[PDB]
């Protein structure tokens, strides 16, 4: 046994990206995701027992699943079958819409009970567990609200466990909701306060990575949601497979390698190759635009990097001078020498003989923050679309506290 | 979940006509409801192939119902009420409507009692008439107050600024639109001759009310698309009155409906928001966009639909308070109406529809001065004041539109 993961999903971002993650997760480990099933013949490859369970038996995902409108819910189902926990899929109807305050006070309360029977039961289950995952969009009402309410409930209550968050920005290029500003502020106070880590995914930038880097003249949303699916497995396969040459990271280990200080715990992420299914794919996995976030990061400064590389390794001497050689000219913190872990895994993934994720601490993420701060500080010089965060519970001083909390993240960072 | 359709007057049940005309084989069905993706929001579980529309077709002097009845509706929930609507506010709301109001509010709630969950009501009416207005806003009145938690949204047709259909439409407009506010936590507003010059622009020859509610029933459909069909990105209507209705008061939107077709998408988005297309004559020069609501369909693709900004940063002119990159909720549909590949709506709270609002108190400045039709309220038992006070509710929220530019 090994230790444990529970990803919970909130939103509809977090729920489609959580389906096609423990798709490709489940044809990782050579199990359909459509059916729940393990392949007959076939053991599953890696410690599934990290990110799964035998259910009798059926090698269920460990995924809760909340939004409180169903549509999202029922695609889900529909595009995965039976893979996840009727009981684990709890959904309302009259949704958040764009609200916070509907997640925090208000149907999100009366949602919460329910979620954390499930999300007990699925940790009563667990053999030692040493992290969960929120895959949720902070930019929308139900994601942001409820991932609020779920993670300080949790760390409350528990608070021993470590959180890795995932959440999905609102894009600089275009915005999906108008009160993404608000939602993304409100969520971000938590997860400064509450998540012990923080995972950023940014749409218009995987637009760009999968358009001329995957030979795509218009990708769908499913391609960027591929693309966080495969920076979700490359970091977690640190979590999922062991072996001799292989190093196992626990997300605690990942955690503490990955966050110095307590409140420096929002991370960026990119993958390599940026080819359709060596030194040149070194220079892929840090490219300024290879980090699924808007942003170049190479006029920031990455505080610490887990590089993970997982397939073949012919060369590992020669790889390891390339790292050596690259760290010269990658801006690093002087504060933490021991920046890069150099994680390995012997099973590539599916699409690629052999692949590396950059999972990197860096500044510039603050800036990008920043930016949806810009938009916060244009919502709330007119206060607008603010009637319903009054009437739904929160306060004007309460938006205050949380935008200021924001802001102290933000100059936490520089 | 669920929608609750009310239709008051000749002009919201012909909207209703054409609206139920398209929702039908937007869902394979046709227009009696007969079987030729969620759809049962829109319709009530009746026979396996028969998907009644539970929407009341409530209106005075029925007249057209006889013809809406020839397309089969739920014959019990709606009333051809005994005539005598004439064009009076007061008339359908408390010389005739208070002898129907009992009965319409049984229906109403005997619809909703069966109602697994509701999201709101999406009304059509028109404020101009004296049946679909009055007997509108004591609707409003009585279902505002009764389900105080749920989203009433008003499709209303305004009168046309080149010629008029009535001679008190003026007041039925401004003292419907008082209700509409008091009432409603959300309102698409229509104009007669955007759809006609739509229409002349789409087809090749003179159209008529037929082709204007058709566009106004696509704008109806495209509303509740990613209610009712859930892609990616979807919608809601309690979302539509979170990130539409900045200001409690301002909840009443433009909208227009793309294309008017295997077109190509940049040209689809860029006259998707085309000053020229919207379906209600607004202020456009001189105001700005509040909140749009870009809401595509059919075979969208994400980054066609992320990439298309140069009608936002080029042609979309924004508030001082919302971002340059924002100002857009968007949303994904895997169904578009057929002749559509692809299609578009723009849903905008605009400053530009308090233009609309001002040129019936254009109308209301010369004639309450004048005392021009007020003892037809007067004897039917609506008084000069609460026609003051509700004219000084309304110019109060077009103020509240020329304050948000
Ligand atoms: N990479 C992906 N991004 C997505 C996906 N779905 C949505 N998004 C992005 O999420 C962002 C908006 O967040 P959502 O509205 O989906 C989260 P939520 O359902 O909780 O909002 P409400 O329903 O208003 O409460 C927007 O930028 C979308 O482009 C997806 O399947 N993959
Ligand atoms: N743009 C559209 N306008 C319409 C349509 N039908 C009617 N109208 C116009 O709306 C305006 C007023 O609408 P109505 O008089 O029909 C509303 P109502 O039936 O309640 O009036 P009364 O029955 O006389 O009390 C008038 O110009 C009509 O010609 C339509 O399908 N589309």
């Amino acid at each position: 046994k090994v230790n444990n993961t529970i990803v919970v999903s909130i939103g509809q971002a977090g729920n489609q990206i959580a389906a096609s993650f423990w798709k490709t997760v489940c044809l990782e480990h050579g199990i359909d995701p459509l059916t729940g099933q393990t392949a007959p013949g076939v053991a599953p490859r890696g410690n599934w027992s990290s990110f799964f369970s035998k259910l009798g038996g059926s090698y269920v995902p460990r995924a809760i699943m909340v939004d409180l409108e169903p549509s999202v819910i029922d695609n889900v189902k529909a595009t995965s079958g039976s893979l996840f926990n009727p009981a684990n899929l709890i959904s309302r109807t009259e949704g958040a819409g764009g609200n916070f305050a509907v997640g925090y006070l208000g149907a999100g309360r009366e949602v919460l009970p329910e979620v954390m029977s499930r999300l007990d039961y699925e940790i009563d289950k667990c053999d030692n567990v040493g992290g969960i995952i929120v895959l949720h969009a902070i930019g929308g009402g139900t994601g942001s609200g409820f991932g609020a309410l779920l993670i300080e409930s949790l760390k409350e209550k528990y608070g021993e466990i470590p959180v890795l968050s995932c959440a999905v920005l609102p894009s600089p290029q275009v915005s999906s909701v108008v009160t993404e500003p608000y939602n993304t502020v409100f969520a971000l106070n938590t997860l400064r306060r509450s998540a012990d880590a923080c995972l950023i995914f940014d749409n218009e930038a995987l637009f760009d990575l999968a358009h001329r880097k995957w030979n795509i003249e218009s990708p769908t949303v499913d391609d960027l949601n591929l693309l966080i699916t495969e920076a979700l497995a490359g970091i977690t396969a640190s979590m999922r497979f062991s072996g001799f040459l292989t190093v196992e990271i626990s997300l605690r280990e990942l955690l503490t390698n990955l966050v110095p200080q307590p409140s420096l715990h929002f991370l960026m992420c990119a993958f390599a190759p940026l080819t359709p299914p060596i030194e040149e794919m070194i220079k892929s996995l840090f490219d300024n635009g290879s980090v699924f976030a808007a942003c170049s990061p190479m006029e920031g400064r990455f505080l610490s990097t887990a590089v993970l590389y997982r397939g073949i390794m012919e060369d590992k001497p020669l790889a390891d001078a390339a790292l050596a050689a690259m760290r010269e000219k990658l801006p690093l913190t002087y504060w933490i020498p021991t920046a890069f872990k150099i994680g390995y895994v012997e099973q590539p993934g599916i699409s690629h003989r052999k692949s590396m994720v950059l999972l990197a601490n860096n500044t510039e993420i603050a800036r990008v923050l920043d930016r949806i701060c810009h938009n916060f500080d244009k919502l709330w010089q007119r206060k607008a679309f603010a009637n319903w965060y009054l009437n739904e519970g929160m306060s004007e001083e309460q938006i205050n506290v949380l935008r200021a909390s924001a802001q102290e993240l933000v100059q936490s960072y520089q | 979940r669920e929608i609750l359709s009310i239709h008051v007057g000749q002009c919201g049940n012909q909207i209703a006509d054409s609206f139920w005309r398209l929702a039908l084989r937007e869902h394979g069905l046709t227009e009696a409801g007969t079987l030729k993706s969620n759809m049962e929001v829109f319709f009530h579980k009746v026979r396996d192939g028969k998907y009644v529309p539970r929407a009341v077709l409530v209106d005075l002097e029925p007249g057209v119902i006889a013809r809406i009845e020839g397309q089969l509706f739920d014959e019990s929930s709606i009333v051809r009420k005994i005539p005598g609507a004439a064009n009076n506010w007061a008339r359908g709301y408390n010389v005739e409507g208070e002898k129907v109001i009992d009965q319409i509010m049984n229906v109403i709630d005997s619809a909703v009692e069966k109602t697994k969950g509701l999201q709101g009501f999406l009304m059509t009416h028109s404020i101009g008439g004296g049946s679909g207005s009055g007997l509108g806003s004591l609707i409003l009145e009585r279902l505002r107050q009764a389900y105080p938690k749920k989203r009433i949204f008003t499709f209303s047709v305004v009168p046309s600024p080149l010629i008029s259909d009535s001679a008190v439409e003026p007041y039925n407009a401004i003292l419907t639109l008082q209700r509409i506010l008091d009432n409603a936590d959300g309102a698409v507003l229509l104009d007669n001759e955007a759809l006609f010059r739509i229409a002349k622009a789409k087809l090749n020859r003179s159209p008529n009310y037929m082709d204007l509610n058709n566009i106004i029933a696509l704008i109806v459909s495209s509303v509740t698309a990613s209610l009712r069909f859930p892609g990616k990105l979807n919608t809601d209507l309690s979302e539509f009155v979170t990130n539409l209705v900045p200001f409690p008061g301002n909840h009443f939107l433009t909208a227009s409906f793309a294309p008017m077709v295997r077109t190509n998408f940049p040209d689809l988005a860029r006259e998707t928001f085309a000053q020229d297309n919207f379906t209600a004559a607004i202020d456009w020069q001189q105001g700005v966009y509040l909140a749009a609501s870009a809401l595509f369909r059919g075979d969208v693709k994400a980054k066609d639909v992320d990439e298309n900004m140069a009608t936002i940063r080029k042609s979309l002119n924004y508030a001082s308070y919302m971002p340059a990159s924002g100002g857009l909720k968007l949303g994904y549909a895997e169904t578009a109406p057929e002749g559509f590949a692809s299609s578009g709506l723009a849903l905008v709270n605009h400053t530009g529809i308090a233009a609309v609002f001002e040129r019936l108190i254009a109308q209301f400045d010369i004639m309450f001065d004048n005392h021009a039709y007020t003892h037809w309220y007067e004897n039917a038992g609506v008084s000069r004041d609460m026609m003051a006070k509700a004219r000084n509710q309304i110019a109060t929220l077009a103020q509240s539109y020329r304050d948000a530019s």
